[PDB]
């Protein structure tokens, strides 16, 4: 319900700042480590809720190999949570592996839908 | 631009265009298929096709003339087009074989071959061309038992009782000097056309056409020519619209242009600025639609036609387009009016300003025949630019909001609901 | 599609009492079922409003 | 960058950028069709939705058409909106986005629709069979993509920057001021396009004669003959095409259609005889070739085809400037032949 | 009514009625396929369900096969059940019901399935194109019904009346007493069929050489050559067909398949090169005909040919009995050529 | 098809409690709903058998 252009806007303003980044990105790294989705073998873009048309178009536009890897990571997380264990520590996602891979597709679909409604509520100057 | 003069009996109209490479003259009568019985239906088709016989058109081809003709509801035209230096060869042809010496055209063994090919033509129309035959059935059920209900091509049961006596009787009753405009488009000048139509002393006939005893009245009705062996479902649906010389003529054209036309398979037809598309695109309700505003002398028609293969959701297609029609009465925006203004100016510009002078001859003949002159395109644009949102709302409250409709359908129209649900869709309960 | 079909409950209402295809030839003896449903509503409502006072 | 215009005191202008990028220049089969269906998708600076919804409010539409020689990018609009449309077409030529989601959602279903609508007409089948057996690897390329050889997205980008070059396009404007059009085509993105090579070859396209092909088909059956025409005898075959369909000939009731496709290096004369039953098509095509193997005096049809050529050069403005007066006689020589439909009852090239 | 049988001390018999009613003699395109798919439907006295149930309880199966020359009705069974299967085949030939509800429910979908699985192989597509361009309206008729010309039920009854005659069939039993079979094919309904005439010709089937056909196809690409063979040169092309697909040749890494179809009055040698990309099959077929146009000695492959001919005529005991001893050399003359698939990258006939 | 699908009532029972596709990951907190169903049946039955004696 907060669309990703707003999140990216705030995050780019934080990361492009010299002071704000050096205070806030350590807190975010500790937040990511405490969150513990990586221990179940999941990247964060497997966590986003997919039942809106924006994410349905982003998942439809995602390429084939990325979609197969995403489906495997999801099925592995379900089987892991079914047994109340974690994954072995060699099977955890590393920080370099936790890449934003769906985010350009989400940002493109959101810019498309925003331009769509701004051109549906278009008004002329006459 | 257009100039129009009146000779001893004939009105002459030209649209001179000196950058054209063909010139085109002809005669446009004022009695189309709305001046027939249900029993001589198809006489104007037989005159169109004996004017374009092979032995009548071979004589025109040896002189470099190309024949054309058009049967409509109100008018009918007979056009001879050629190179700009040979306008009097065309006037000579149109005189010596259509106007005065029409006894070789109406030969038996020419009438029989032409009647046979016209019968084959309408037989292949009635079973293969589905959107146009439901537009003709929408006309035949909206205006029933009044003269506007007649198909322009005629009828297979009607056409096989026709003889040459019927053709010459219609010729005596309607091919008259009081009923005809002589048109000239292309780069023929007006003074040369009047000088060569008074150089020859051309006279058509001298009577006056019979005046019809009843005017066309819109009857809210339906007709269902259902056929489960066809792939799609073709549905035309219309209200009574404006006739020509209305004050609401261009408002009806603009209100049809608001909802426009659509094709499901062209990618730039899915991106139009119509608010109906983001209701009918999610489940792919239709293949195409087009919103028309057909204007005649007596009455008119305003509505749409669709073809769809989603035969399970026809009723929601009808429901969504009629709930989009309701917005013209209640909540049509400024932007939809401006967009339809620009698209209507483009559509009228492509219709009138086109390279073909046969089409200009048909349009100029019908317009000058019905109202004595022709409205220019600049005046048409100044009448389109003056339409406001209040004009569209007033017109839609008059002609659209809670009015009787006429429906015609063929194909798999089991999913199409009855008259009363569709008619109750014509006015929403203010929500 | 229409909201009376897209909804969970309104499609039940639609499919039973709004868009439900009935044979066109059925006569007034086919109103007895709707009549019995009205009768059942009458009995239940009046029974509750009397059981508020019955011992 | 040949810019040409033609003024008029009227209301509708029409711009066209025509590129030598048709099927004749296609690298793989149907790349010209896929680039043509790609044409008006989104650019790097303006979406495809924004283009349509601003062109509707300015009062004009875009189209793009494919044939054997050209990819034509047409813009029909109200007369005093010209710089918007020259920048729109310049952006389409220079910077179009080429996204794979656009390939898989819009362009491939549009091309699949185009192929499925042209597949049902047996005259289009016979015409492309005729082109393919006459010219083999130039003009005889398939016109539409049908996926027999797989075209990637990189193939479409490579074809796009092969044919969208500054020497390979013309800009032609009906009802446009020519000075202002020339001022608006520079000071644009048609000045930044690569000055590539012009793909048109002034050679002769290496035809083949006596060939025959038979295609199974359900429905109407078509028998088609096809004759390649050089640059010299072009107008004799145009007079023949206008003579056979007019009322001057006794064969006009037997011929379904007859035309002459003209190019800058010759052309192809095609004749189609089509109906629903093979006995009539066989009888008719035997009568056509038995009458054309004897002479036909084409001199009655000269003024008629002068008019017809003026008519069909009103719509296009590609003038080929044909003589029509030195045309006296025709006699059929060698010809390629295509039978589409019930080919177990259509005649062979032996029997014609 | 030639009746021949070959006894054996063996548990399982088989019994074949072969009629000359295959696709060679089809009056309409695919009426033989529909009669073949119609064969073991119900007769007047016994339903098709009852035949299947009673034959299963007795222990045997029926089959009906269609090739170019024959329609074969085969019955495999346990040895002492012979007169049941004789009377079943006699009833199928004599009195089949020919009901429209059997045409539209069980026969037409089966034929549609047969054509839909034969379309997917480009080798069978190329083989029938080869037959059609070599022989035109004899053996060039299509094997399977595809509805290009509509075959009604009266056409199937007329074709069955034409070909199910007493002079047009052969009764051929294996592991069966010939005196018992000869007693059971009279004392039957095979002896009151109409004594018509045998449709086989003793002439030569009027071949055609130098022809070429190309059809587009999505999938594998097949380049095929085909050579019509007369009766006296049959053994040489069989030694060639077994030489080209054995290890004696340098070409069977390139040749996907090669065979020789033998009829009474000649045959057709077919060769197929098949791959998934067109450059491989193009260079392969160029190499095959370039080194078959120079000669080949086939006398190494004579004993191998005698072996393969023995193992492929062990099945049916009406073979052709070629000599194989006088074959030495082969040189490729003229031949018909078929491209299937990516036809604008496969070579043409004049490039071979 | 199976009789538990080819019925009217057993189709509903099958679709809701027999062949209902549940995510395999759901823990023991996804039993509270069937627990509330059991509780509701307990309340209704014991309340009816006490209303048989309540004045
Ligand atoms: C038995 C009951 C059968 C009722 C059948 C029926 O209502 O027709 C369905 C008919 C067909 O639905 P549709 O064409 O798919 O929907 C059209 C759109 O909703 C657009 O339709 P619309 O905008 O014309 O209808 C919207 C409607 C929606 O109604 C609301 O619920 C608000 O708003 C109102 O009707 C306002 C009415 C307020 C007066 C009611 C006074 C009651 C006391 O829809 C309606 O007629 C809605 C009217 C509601 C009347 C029934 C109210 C509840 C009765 C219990
Ligand atoms: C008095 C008879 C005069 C009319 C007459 O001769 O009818 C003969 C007529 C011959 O029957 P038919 O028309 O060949 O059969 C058609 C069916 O009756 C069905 O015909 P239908 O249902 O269309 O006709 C409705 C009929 C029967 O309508 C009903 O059965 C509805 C009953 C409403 C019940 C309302 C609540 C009941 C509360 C407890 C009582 O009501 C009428 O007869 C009205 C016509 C006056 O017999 C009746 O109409 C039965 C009337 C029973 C009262
Ligand atoms: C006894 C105290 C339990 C503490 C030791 C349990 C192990 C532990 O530290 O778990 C922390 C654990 C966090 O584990 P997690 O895997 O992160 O939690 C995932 C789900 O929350 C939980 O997913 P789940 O499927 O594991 O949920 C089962 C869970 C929760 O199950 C339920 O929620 C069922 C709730 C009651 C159902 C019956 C309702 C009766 C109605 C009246 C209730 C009146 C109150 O019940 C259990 O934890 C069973 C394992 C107990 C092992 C006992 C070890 C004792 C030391 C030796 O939190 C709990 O297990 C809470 C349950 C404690 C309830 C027992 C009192
Ligand atoms: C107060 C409610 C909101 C105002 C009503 C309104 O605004 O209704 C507008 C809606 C929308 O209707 P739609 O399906 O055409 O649009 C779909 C695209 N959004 O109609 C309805 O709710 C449906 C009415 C149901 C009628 C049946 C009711 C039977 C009850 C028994
Ligand atoms: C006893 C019956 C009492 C009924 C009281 C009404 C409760 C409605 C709760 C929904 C509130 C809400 O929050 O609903 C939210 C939904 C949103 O719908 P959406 O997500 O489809 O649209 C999302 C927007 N596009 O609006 C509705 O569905 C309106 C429902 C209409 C009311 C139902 C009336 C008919 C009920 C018939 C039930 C028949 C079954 C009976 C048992 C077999
Ligand atoms: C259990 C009881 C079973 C009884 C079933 C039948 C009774 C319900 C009838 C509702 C009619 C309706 O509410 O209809 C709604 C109609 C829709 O009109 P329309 O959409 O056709 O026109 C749409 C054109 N724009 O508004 C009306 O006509 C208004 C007049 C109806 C008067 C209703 C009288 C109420 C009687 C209560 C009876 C108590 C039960
Ligand atoms: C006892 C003998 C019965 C007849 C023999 C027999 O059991 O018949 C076996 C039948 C046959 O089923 P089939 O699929 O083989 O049908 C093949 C047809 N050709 O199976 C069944 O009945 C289906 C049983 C389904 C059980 C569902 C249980 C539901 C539990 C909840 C009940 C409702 C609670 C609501 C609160
Ligand atoms: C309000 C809405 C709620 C929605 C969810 C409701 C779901 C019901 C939850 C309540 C549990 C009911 C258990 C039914 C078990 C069953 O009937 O099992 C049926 C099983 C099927 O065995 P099988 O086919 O695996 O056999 C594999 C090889 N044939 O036979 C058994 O093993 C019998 C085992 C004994 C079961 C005794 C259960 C006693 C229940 C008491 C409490 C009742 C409340
Ligand atoms: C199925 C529908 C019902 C039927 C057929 C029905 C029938 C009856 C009948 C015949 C009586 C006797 C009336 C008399 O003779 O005076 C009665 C009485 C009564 N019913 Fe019902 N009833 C129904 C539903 C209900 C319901 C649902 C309630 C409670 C909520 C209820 C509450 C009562 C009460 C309180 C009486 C008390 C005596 C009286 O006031 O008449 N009824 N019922
Ligand atoms: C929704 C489910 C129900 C709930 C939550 C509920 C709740 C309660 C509660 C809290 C009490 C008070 C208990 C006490 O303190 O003594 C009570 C009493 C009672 N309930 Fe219910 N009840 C339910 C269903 C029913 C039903 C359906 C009936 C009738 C058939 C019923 C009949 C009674 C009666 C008769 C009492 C009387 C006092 C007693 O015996 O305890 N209950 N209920």
């Amino acid at each position: 319900p907060q669309s990703f252009t707003s999140i990216a806007r705030i995050g780019d303003y934080i990361l492009k700042s010299p002071v704000l980044s050096k205070l806030c990105v350590p807190v975010a790294n500790q937040f990511i480590n405490l969150a513990g989705y990586k221990k179940l073998g999941l990247k964060f873009d497997d966590l986003i809720a997919e039942e809106n048309p924006i994410m349905q178009t982003a998942l439809r536009r995602l390429p084939e190999d990325e979609s197969y890897a995403r489906a495997y990571r999801i099925i592995r997380a379900h089987q892991t949570e079914l047994t109340h264990h974690l994954l072995p520590r060699n099977e955890w996602i590393k920080a370099q592996e936790d890449v934003p891979y769906l985010l350009p597709y989400i940002l493109e679909a959101e810019a498309a839908a925003k331009e769509k409604d701004e051109l549906d509520n278009i008004e002329v100057s006459k | 631009a257009e100039v129009t003069q009146l000779s001893n009996g004939i009105v002459v109209a030209t649209e001179h265009n000196p950058s054209a490479h063909t010139a085109s003259v002809g005669v446009v009568f004022g009695s189309g298929a709305a001046n027939e019985n249900p029993y001589n239906n198809g006489v104007s088709n037989l005159w169109k096709n004996i004017f374009l016989s092979k032995e009548n058109s071979a004589v025109a081809a040896k002189e470099g003339l190309a024949l054309s003709s058009n049967i409509s509801r109100d008018f009918q035209s007979y056009i001879v087009s050629s190179l700009p230096g040979s306008t009097d060869k065309s006037l000579d042809f149109l005189n010596q074989s259509f106007i005065q010496q029409k006894a070789n055209l109406l030969s038996s063994s020419n009438f029989e071959a032409t009647k046979k090919s016209v019968l084959k033509q309408v037989q292949d129309f009635e079973e293969n061309d589905h959107p146009n035959r439901v537009l003709e059935h929408l006309h035949s059920t909206a205006f029933q038992n009044t003269p506007l209900s007649l198909p322009t091509r005629g009828t297979l049961e009607s056409l096989e009782n026709l003889v040459v006596a019927d053709l010459e009787s219609f010729a005596n009753n309607h091919f008259l000097n009081s009923n005809a405009v002589v048109v000239g488009t292309g780069n023929i000048k007006h003074e040369d056309l009047v000088n060569s139509i008074e150089s020859k002393n051309l006279s058509l006939q001298t009577g006056t056409k019979p005046v019809l005893k009843k005017k066309a009245a819109f009857l809210g009705s339906e007709v269902r020519l259902r056929d489960d062996t066809l792939p799609k479902a073709w549905i035309s649906l219309a209200v009574e619209g404006e006739p020509v010389n209305s004050p609401n003529y261009f408002v009806a054209k603009l209100a049809a242009q608001i909802f426009g036309s659509y094709n499901a398979f062209e990618p730039a037809s899915r991106l139009q600025g119509i608010k109906l598309l983001d209701n009918i695109q999610e489940y792919q309700l239709c293949d195409n639609f087009n919103h028309f505003s057909l204007s005649y002398k007596d009455s008119g028609l305003w509505g749409f036609s669709t073809a769809t293969r989603n035969v399970t959701m026809i009723d929601d297609l009808i429901h969504f387009t009629l709930k989009q029609w309701n917005r013209l009465t209640i909540s049509v925006t400024d932007t939809e009016v401006e967009r339809a203004k620009s698209l209507l100016k483009l559509q009228l510009g492509q219709l009138y300003e086109s390279g073909n002078p046969v089409n200009d001859a048909n349009l100029l003949g019908a317009e000058v025949l019905i109202k004595g002159s022709k409205l220019s395109l600049g005046e048409a644009f100044k009448k389109i630019d003056a339409i406001t949102v209040k004009d569209v709302k007033a017109w839609a409250g008059k002609r659209l909001w809670d009015q009787d409709i006429a429906i015609a359908g063929t194909g798999q129209i089991e999913g199409l609901l009855d008259y009363m649900r569709i008619r109750s869709d014509m006015s929403m309960m203010r929500w | 599609m229409a909201f009376r079909k897209s909804n969970v409950y309104l499609s039940l209402v639609n499919s039973y009492i709004i868009d439900s295809p009935q044979p066109s030839s059925i006569n007034y003896w086919w109103n007895m079922g709707s009549l019995l449903g009205l009768c059942l509503v009458i009995q239940i409502v009046t029974g509750i409003f009397m059981a508020m006072h019955y011992s | 960058l040949t810019v040409s215009a033609r003024d008029a005191p009227t209301k509708i202008s029409t711009l066209a950028v025509k590129v030598h990028g048709g099927s004749r220049y296609a690298t793989k089969d149907g790349v010209a069709h896929l680039l043509n269906r790609f044409n008006f998708q989104n650019t790097n600076t303006r979406s495809a939705l924004k283009l349509v919804r601003e062109s509707e409010l300015l009062g004009g539409t875009f189209k793009s058409t494919l044939d054997r020689e050209y990819i034509t990018l047409k813009a029909t609009f109200l007369k005093d909106d010209l710089p918007y449309y020259v920048n729109a077409l310049a952006d389409v030529l220079y910077k179009t986005a080429f996204k794979p989601h656009e390939l898989t959602e819009s362009v491939l279903p549009a091309a699949r629709y185009d192929y499925a609508v042209a597949e049902q007409c047996p005259v289009k089948s016979a015409e492309d069979q005729l082109y393919a057996i006459t010219f083999r690897k130039g003009l005889g390329n398939p016109l539409l993509y049908d996926g027999v050889e797989r075209v990637s997205l990189q193939d479409i980008k490579d074809f796009a920057d092969k044919v969208y070059t500054k020497e390979n396009l013309e800009v032609s404007g009906e009802n446009v001021v020519e000075a202002d059009l020339k001022r608006f085509v520079d000071e644009s993105l048609l000045s930044t396009l690569p000055a590539g090579k012009s793909l048109v070859s002034k050679s002769e396209p290496k035809f083949f004669l006596g060939e025959e092909n038979r295609v199974r088909f359900i429905g109407d059956s078509v028998a088609a003959i096809g004759i390649p025409v050089n640059k010299a005898s072009l107008a004799q075959y145009e007079v023949l095409a206008n003579y056979l369909t007019s009322a001057l000939s006794e064969l006009s009731g037997l011929i379904s259609s007859a035309k002459l496709d003209k190019f800058t290096d010759g052309g192809l004369f095609t004749l189609f005889v089509r109906d629903q039953d093979s006995a009539v098509v066989s009888s008719n095509i035997k009568k056509i070739v038995a009458d054309l193997k004897k002479g036909k005096d084409l001199s009655p049809a000269i003024n008629y085809t002068k008019l017809k050529n003026a008519v069909q050069n009103e719509s296009v403005s590609s003038p080929i400037e044909l003589n029509f007066d030195a045309v006296k006689d025709f006699k059929l020589g060698k010809f390629n032949y295509v039978a589409v439909g019930d080919v177990s009852n259509l005649p062979y090239l032996d029997e014609l």
